[PDB]
């Protein structure tokens, strides 16, 4: 289950520096749930060559 | 007796009266290459054929 999708890194704002420091902000490429099957396109070798 | 016009007495008004052949020529930028040596067993083409 490896997918390719265009996503952008978050750019959080610094409302209060101490309050932002208090929470452990972090970013992942792990997917909580796989995408919907009606929004994915399957490629094999044959269609790529075609 | 020949029945072919090998030598003809013509007046000088019709020196260029033999221009009745259509010729074509590729331009200087084009290249002419032979591909008969590319028929080898290892070659596989992307789009399959019947």
């Amino acid at each position: 289950q490896v997918y390719m999708h265009r996503d952008m890194l978050p750019e959080p704002r610094l409302d209060d520096i101490e309050r932002f420091r208090q929470e452990g902000f972090y970013y992942t490429n792990m997917l909580e749930a796989p995408p919907e099957i009606d929004r994915v396109v399957q490629y094999t070798y044959e269609i790529a060559r075609l | 007796f020949i029945n072919k016009r090998i030598v003809e007495r013509v007046r000088v008004g019709q020196i260029l009266a033999v221009l009745n052949r259509r010729f074509v020529a590729y331009k200087g930028k084009m290249r002419i290459m032979d591909i008969t040596q590319s028929l080898k067993m290892g070659t596989k083409l992307a789009a399959p054929t019947v």
